[PDB]
């Protein structure tokens, strides 16, 4: 299925995903599609943190459904 | 005789002049806590002074000109953006995650 990312610029990227894919699977597809370290990218919905451990369908994340994507500080 | 209390009560016991490091430790350790009673004696006094005595008091030159001068020049410095670098990971956590359950909610609330 595809979904939507929304960034602190008000910026929406559309990926294609699986509810079976895992959070980490899906900051590497950002990653691919702007090149933003997936270490660095976080994954936010309903008010929700997505643990990289856990899939999208564990958040009930539906095709077409809007995310949230913030920066992570801590990596030297 | 022992040693409790005939020739072991003078280690270092016996006088500050007998020792320049003892004689500034323990003038170094009452200066530090003069300061502390001091800046906090100093701020205190100030802040009731412009409650009871707003008249002049030491130091009220510039007092609201401080208060604007310095979010004047600070508030007008970039602000086309909800700051990213200057907060953290949980601060830029807080954006996503107070615009993700604030989209669609339309009777699905925190109610208990």
């Amino acid at each position: 299925m595809q979904i939507f990312v929304k960034t602190l610029t008000g910026k929406t990227i559309t990926l294609e995903v699986e509810p079976s894919d895992t959070i980490e699977n899906v900051k590497a597809k950002i990653q691919d599609k702007e090149g933003i370290p997936p270490d660095q990218q976080r994954l936010i919905f309903a008010g929700k943190q997505l643990e990289d451990g856990r899939t999208l369908s564990d958040y009930n994340i539906q095709k077409e459904s809007t995310l949230h994507l913030v920066l992570r500080l801590r990596g030297g | 005789h022992m040693l409790g209390l005939g020739a072991s009560d003078f280690e270092f016991g016996v006088d500050p002049s007998a020792d320049p490091e003892l004689a500034l430790a323990l003038r170094v350790s009452m200066e530090e806590q003069r300061q502390r009673q001091e800046e906090e004696a100093r701020r205190a006094a100030a802040a009731s002074a412009a409650e009871a005595g707003i008249a002049t008091t030491g130091t009220e030159d510039s007092d609201d000109a401080l208060l604007k001068m310095t979010i004047s020049q600070q508030e007008f410095g970039r602000t086309g953006l909800p700051d990213l670098s200057s907060m953290t990971e949980e601060e830029q956590i807080a954006y996503a995650m107070q615009m993700s359950l604030q989209g669609a909610e339309f009777g699905q609330a925190e109610s208990a």
